[PDB]
RNA sequence: AGCCAGGAUGUUGGCUUAGAAGCAGCCAUCAUUUAAAGAAAGCGUAAUAGCUCACUGGUCGAGUCGGCCUGCGCGGAAGA
C-alpha cells in the first residue's frame, strides 16, 4: 500500500475506513488503490 | 599492401584473399596484386579476352 | 434467439468470396473452413451479386461443416455505390464534407426482406439515415 | 508416472492442439505412482512391471477391476480400424471380430497415410512400454519401401523419382560430417538408389568431385560394425571423401549425374554485432567461420555494407549464444557483442537558396568558379534532382557536369552526424566565371559548397529506417502482442486472419526493434512468428535528435 | 442500500482504417425499437469478445442524499 498525507477514494470501489484511529482505504478492485497514514 | 585488378570487385574488410607477385608502377607501395577468384575474390563480371587472369569462368557457352 | 456458440463478422465483399489476405486463416479456424466459401457462401452469392460488404452467421456445434444462414449488409456499405463517396471521411466536420438526400437512399434502404425494426416503414425509413452522418454528411432530405 | 500424469489429457490436447486423429493404444495400470502393468487394447492382454530396472516384467492378465473399461477402447480401435478396412468393418457388424493380423493392416495401412496417430505410453526411465513401443514400431512404423520416392534431376534439366532398387543407378544423399580420430572423417549417407559399395568409387554431382569411398561402416550401439556395402534405403558412414559437405548427392562414377533435391529454407531470426577487438582478432575470426559455416551452413555471416562490423545471422538466442562460446574459446577470439548500427540519413525541412563563391586570383591559375543553387527538401523517399536552370549560359556548358559532381559529391557526409544527405531536388539557376581562370574542377568545388551549406541552413533532420513486419501469431497471444509492438515506437497496421492463427502488420524503427525473436516467442510461448521487411526513412522524435548527436 | 431482473436498434458504425467490431486513434455525438440501454462505463481477447456497469423493471417499505454556518477532536508528527 500507499502511506501518506492524503488518502482519497480513487476507483468507485475504494472505500474509505478508519481502523483503531488511521484513515484507511480498502479497494476491492485494485490492490493498488490500499491506503494509509491519511 | 595489394592491387585488386579489373573492372569491379566485391571485396572487403575482412576478406580473405589469396595474393601474388606483382607490383603496379603507378601506385607507390604496391607490390602484389590480389589473385581474382581465389577464396573470396571474385572473378570479374562479364569478361571475355582474357579471364583466366581476373579469374572467370569459361562462359556456359 | 437462444445463447452463445458461434458466430464472426469481418469480411470484405461478396465480390471477393473466400479471400487470405485482408481475412483468410482465422475465415474459419475453430469448426469453419477456409475453403468451404463458395459452397455455402456461394450458395447464392454469384446467383444474384458480388459487389457489396456483407458478413454472416457461423451457428456452430459438431456436425462438419456449418448452417450460418447469410443475410445483410450494413448502411454506409450504401453509401459508396448507392450514395456517396467511395472511402467517406476525409475532415468529416471541417465543413458539410459530402451531402445525401431523402429520396436518395429510400429504396436503397427500403429493400432488406431480413432485418429493421418496426412495421413502421416510415420510423425503419429513418432507420438508416446516420450511417450516413457517422462520417459527418448534409441532409438533403 | 510423474506427477499429474494424465494419459486422456494429451489425447484431450493431442485433437485439441494440433488435431489428428490419434488412437488409444494401450491403457495404464496405475495412473502414476501406482505405475504397475499396461494393456494392449488390439491385443486385449495385459502386461506388468515389477520393478523399474527393467527386469522384472510379464504378461499377466488384466487385474480384477479394469477390465471393462478396455473393451469399449478395443472396439473404438477396430470402429476405427474400420475406416480402412471394410473387412474389418463387416464382421464388426455381424458380429465377428477382425483377425489380429487384419486388425494391425488396418491400422498401419492408416497410419502410414497420415490419417491416425497411434497413441502408447509409458516411464522411460522406468522401463516401461518400450519393449512394447518397440513392436509399436515395426507393426506400425513405414518401412523404406512404404515411402513416397525421392525426386532428383538430371543434368538435362527434368524432375524424376529415385527408385529404392538395390540395383539401379547409385544414389545416395550425406547428411553428417564428423571427424574421428580413429578413422577420420565420416560422412553418414542415406541412400535411395543403386547400392555403395567398399573399396569402390563414388561421384559428387554437387562439387563434381570423384571420392574414393574405401570403407563401409554402420554404428552399432556399442561397437564399430565394419560391413561391406549399404543398399538403397539404408543408412551409414563411408570412410574416405573429401569434398563431400553436408547435403550432397553422390551417385556412380559413371551414374547420370543427377542431383537430388534437399532444398530447406530456414533462414534466421537474430543477430549481433561482433567486433573483433584489435585487428588482431579480426582474423581468428575470419578463419572461425572458414570452418564454423561448413560444420553449420544453419547460419550467415555478413560485413554490414555500410560500415565495417560484422552480422552474425542466427535462428535462435541460444544458437548465437554458444556459437559465442566456441567462437570465443575454441578459437580463443576475444572481441565484442553489442548490436547492430543503424542506416540513418541526413536531409532539410526548409528549402534554401545561398551562394557558392570560390576565385582564388594572385597570378596565374586564377582559380575562378562560383554557382548560386535553389534547394528544396522532397517528399521521404524523392531521391536525387537537379536542375540545369541556366539561362543563356552565364555558367559554361562544360562546366556543369562538374558543379554536379561536386553537388552530388558533398552530399555524402550529412551536416548533422556525417550521413547520406538524400530525399531532395537542387536548381543551379545562376553562377558566373572567368574567361582563363576558371576550371572543370574549381565549379566542382564552387558547387559543392553551395549545398555544403543550403543543408546546413534550411534546417536538417536526422531521418532513420522504418520495416515491415509481419508477426503470425494465434489472436490469444495478439492482445499483448500488438500492445509490446506499440511501446515500440510503432504504429500498427493490420491484421487480416491466416489459418487458424491471424498476422500482424506494421512499421518499426530497426533501433527499436533487436533482439526481437527472442520477444514475440515470450508473448507468444513459442507459437509466434515474424518476418521483416525495408520500407522508407523518417524523421526521428526530436528527443531523438540532440540523443544521436555522439 | 441490498437482492431477483433487463442492458438494445442503424451499428461489426463511415472513417489518413495493414486488423477496430465503443476503447491512445477517426469525427461528429446524431440516429432506429423498448420498461429503459451510452456510435460509449471496464478488467480487459488473435477478433468475433466472456463478464460487470451509467440507465430500466420487479422485490422490499420509510427514510434517504450532501452542500453551507459553527464547537471539540483525528492523521499529517523522525534525533541523538
Amino acid at each position: 500500500m500507499k502511506v501518506r498525507a492524503s488518502v482519497k477514494k480513487l476507483c468507485r470501489n475504494c472505500k474509505i475506513v478508519k481502523r483503531d484511529g488511521v484513515i484507511r482505504v480498502i479497494c476491492s478492485a485494485e490492490p493498488k488503490h490500499k491506503q494509509r497514514q491519511g | 599492401t595489394s592491387y585488386i585488378g579489373g573492372e569491379g570487385h566485391n571485396l572487403q574488410e575482412h576478406s580473405v584473399i589469396l595474393i601474388r607477385g606483382g607490383r603496379v608502377k603507378d601506385l607507390p607501395g604496391v607490390r602484389y596484386h590480389t589473385v581474382r577468384g581465389a577464396l573470396d575474390c571474385s572473378g570479374v563480371k562479364d569478361r571475355k579476352q582474357a579471364r583466366s587472369k581476373y579469374g572467370v569462368k569459361r562462359p556456359k557457352a | 434467439a437462444k445463447k452463445v456458440q458461434a458466430y464472426v463478422k469481418l469480411q470484405v465483399a461478396a465480390g471477393m468470396a473466400n479471400p487470405s489476405p485482408p481475412v483468410g486463416p482465422a475465415l474459419g479456424q475453430q469448426g469453419v473452413n477456409i475453403m468451404e466459401f463458395c459452397k455455402a457462401f456461394n450458395a447464392k452469392t454469384d446467383s444474384i451479386e458480388k459487389g457489396l460488404p456483407i458478413p454472416v452467421v457461423i451457428t456452430v456445434y459438431a456436425d462438419r461443416s456449418f448452417t450460418f444462414v447469410t443475410k445483410t449488409p450494413p448502411a454506409a456499405v450504401l453509401l459508396k455505390k448507392a450514395a456517396g463517396i467511395k472511402s467517406g471521411s476525409g475532415k468529416p466536420n471541417k465543413d458539410k464534407v459530402g451531402k445525401i438526400s431523402r429520396a436518395q437512399l429510400q429504396e436503397i434502404a427500403q429493400t432488406k426482406a431480413a432485418d429493421m425494426t418496426g412495421a413502421d416503414i416510415e420510423a425503419m425509413t429513418r432507420s438508416i439515415e446516420g450511417t450516413a452522418r457517422s462520417m459527418g454528411l448534409v441532409v438533403e432530405d | 508416472d510423474k506427477t499429474g500424469a494424465d494419459l486422456w489429457l494429451v489425447i484431450r490436447t493431442m485433437q485439441e492442439r494440433l488435431g489428428a486423429r490419434p488412437v488409444v493404444m494401450q491403457l495404464p495400470i496405475g495412473r502414476e505412482d501406482t505405475f504397475s502393468g499396461i494393456i494392449d487394447v488390439l491385443r486385449m492382454k495385459a502386461y506388468t512391471y515389477g520393478n523399474d530396472l527393467g527386469t522384472d516384467i510379464r504378461e499377466i492378465p488384466i487385474p480384477e477391476e479394469y477390465l471393462d473399461q478396455a473393451r469399449e477402447y478395443h472396439e473404438k480401435l477396430v470402429e476405427v480400424a474400420a475406416d480402412f478396412d471394410e473387412n474389418i468393418m463387416l464382421k464388426y457388424l455381424e458380429g465377428e471380430e477382425p483377425t489380429e493380423e487384419e486388425l494391425v493392416a488396418a491400422i498401419r495401412k492408416g497410419t502410414i497415410d497420415l490419417k491416425i496417430t497411434p497413441v502408447f505410453l509409458g516411464s522411460a526411465l522406468k522401463n516401461k512400454g518400450v519393449q512394447l513401443l518397440l513392436d509399436a514400431v515395426v507393426d506400425y512404423l513405414p518401412s523404406p519401401l512404404d515411402i513416397p520416392p525421392i525426386k532428383g534431376t538430371t543434368p538435362e534439366g527434368e524432375v524424376v523419382e529415385i527408385h529404392p532398387d538395390p540395383n539401379g543407378p547409385l544414389a545416395a544423399l550425406a547428411f553428417k560430417i564428423m571427424a574421428d580420430p580413429y578413422v577420420g572423417r565420416l560422412t553418414f549417407i542415406r541412400v535411395y538408389s543403386g547400392t555403395l559399395t567398399s573399396g569402390s568409387y563414388v561421384y559428387n554431382t554437387t562439387k563434381g568431385r570423384k571420392e574414393r569411398v574405401a570403407r563401409l561402416l554402420r554404428m552399432h550401439a556399442n561397437h564399430r560394425e565394419e560391413v561391406e556395402e549399404l543398399k538403397a534405403g539404408d543408412l551409414g558412414a563411408v570412410v574416405g571423401l573429401k569434398e563431400t559437405i553436408t547435403g550432397d548427392t553422390l551417385v556412380g562414377e559413371d551414374a547420370p549425374r543427377v542431383i537430388l533435391e534437399s532444398i530447406e529454407v530456414p533462414e534466421p531470426v537474430i543477430d549481433v554485432a561482433i567486433e573483433p577487438k584489435t585487428k588482431a582478432d579480426q582474423e581468428k575470426l575470419s578463419q572461425a567461420l572458414a570452418r564454423l559455416a561448413e560444420e553449420d551452413p544453419t547460419f550467415r555471416v555478413s560485413t554490414h555494407p555500410e560500415t565495417g562490423q560484422t552480422i552474425i545471422s542466427g535462428m535462435g538466442e541460444l544458437h548465437l549464444e554458444i556459437i559465442v562460446d566456441r567462437l570465443k574459446r575454441e578459437f580463443k577470439v576475444d572481441a565484442n557483442v553489442g548490436k547492430p548500427q543503424v542506416a540513418y540519413r541526413e536531409t532539410i525541412t526548409k528549402p534554401v537558396d545561398v551562394e557558392g563563391k570560390f576565385i582564388r586570383q594572385t597570378g596565374g591559375r586564377g582559380q575562378y568558379g562560383h554557382v548560386k543553387i535553389k534547394v528544396e527538401p522532397l517528399p521521404r523517399g524523392s531521391g536525387f534532382e537537379f536542375v540545369n536552370a541556366i539561362v543563356g549560359g552565364v555558367i559554361p556548358k562544360e562546366y556543369i557536369p562538374a558543379v554536379q559532381k561536386g553537388i552530388e559529391e558533398a552530399m555524402q557526409s550529412g551536416p548533422l552526424i556525417g550521413f547520406p544527405v538524400v530525399d531532395i531536388k537542387v536548381t543551379l539557376y545562376d553562377g558566373s566565371y572567368h574567361e582563363v581562370d576558371s576550371s572543370e574542377m574549381a565549379f566542382k568545388i564552387a558547387g559543392s559548397m553551395a549545398i555544403k551549406e543550403a543543408v546546413q541552413k534550411g534546417d536538417p533532420v536526422i531521418l532513420e529506417p522504418i520495416m515491415r513486419v509481419e508477426v503470425t501469431t494465434p489472436e490469444e497471444y495478439m492482445g499483448d502482442v500488438i500492445g509490446d509492438l506499440n511501446a515500440r515506437r510503432g504504429q500498427i497496421l493490420g491484421m487480416e486472419p491466416r489459418g487458424n492463427a491471424q498476422v500482424i502488420r506494421a512499421f518499426v524503427p530497426l533501433a527499436e526493434m533487436f533482439g526481437y525473436a527472442t520477444d514475440l516467442r515470450s508473448k507468444t510461448q513459442g507459437r509466434g512468428s515474424f518476418v521483416m521487411f525495408f520500407d522508407h526513412y523518417q524523421e526521428v522524435p526530436k528527443q531523438v535528435q540532440e540523443k544521436l548527436i555522439k
